[PDB]
């Protein structure tokens, strides 16, 4: 990890330990390109942080 | 999250608490205490 | 579950939420969070480094 | 108006408190707290 | 809802209610406020730079 990583947000509230919270429950069902855009893409920020 | 302490001092500060101290989080200087979101340590062990 | 260790917090926005409680003895080793004391399945503390 | 803080040190104090955690709005030199008039945060989100 | 950010409280009338519960280093960022913190509909600190 980065030593600069925020603790008051990312570690106190539950979230994906991947560093980028995501859920198929949030992503539109039956989708791929916009679904992988929700996760591995960075130009579109995820929810939570 | 699970409770974590950089130093034993803050761990003793919450060990003194009779109940509910583990749920709180505290950050003294660069030392910090992650809170326990589910106080199972307060109960499941203590509940006996 | 997950537990962070080694996270730094900015000095420019660092603070003391519990000055009334503990009175740590000054030492450079207490500044950087090299270790994170934890727990066991029985109540205790479990150091890690 | 709703909750507002500057330094995290004020947010940790407003979070550490129990009942009435946002009932008041402390001031600290240039930093200041602004407690919400309606305690939707203190109870409503948690109460369900 | 509304929340001010960046306001300068007067220095000649500057005060401190409840000093015992908080403490700050004399860094400039602790002096002049800059970025507010908030919350999401689920509680979590929410910085606004």
């Amino acid at each position: 990890l980065t030593p600069v990583t925020m603790d008051v947000n990312y570690f106190k509230i539950p979230n994906n330990p991947r560093g980028r919270a995501s859920c198929m429950l949030a992503v539109d069902p039956y989708d791929t390109e916009a679904a992988t855009k929700a996760i591995y893409d960075h130009r579109e920020a995820d929810a939570q942080t | 999250p699970i409770l974590s302490t950089t130093t034993l001092a803050l761990m003793e500060t919450k060990l003194k608490g009779g109940a509910g101290a583990f749920a709180t989080s505290e950050t003294h200087f660069g030392n910090y205490v992650v809170g326990e979101i589910i106080p199972l340590q307060q109960s499941m062990l203590f509940n006996s | 579950f997950f537990f962070p260790v080694g996270l730094y917090l900015p000095e420019d926005r660092g603070y003391t939420t519990v000055e009334s409680k503990v009175k740590l003895n000054d030492t450079v080793r207490n500044a950087l969070p090299t270790t994170a004391y934890l727990l066991n399945r029985d109540r205790a503390v479990q150091k890690i480094d």
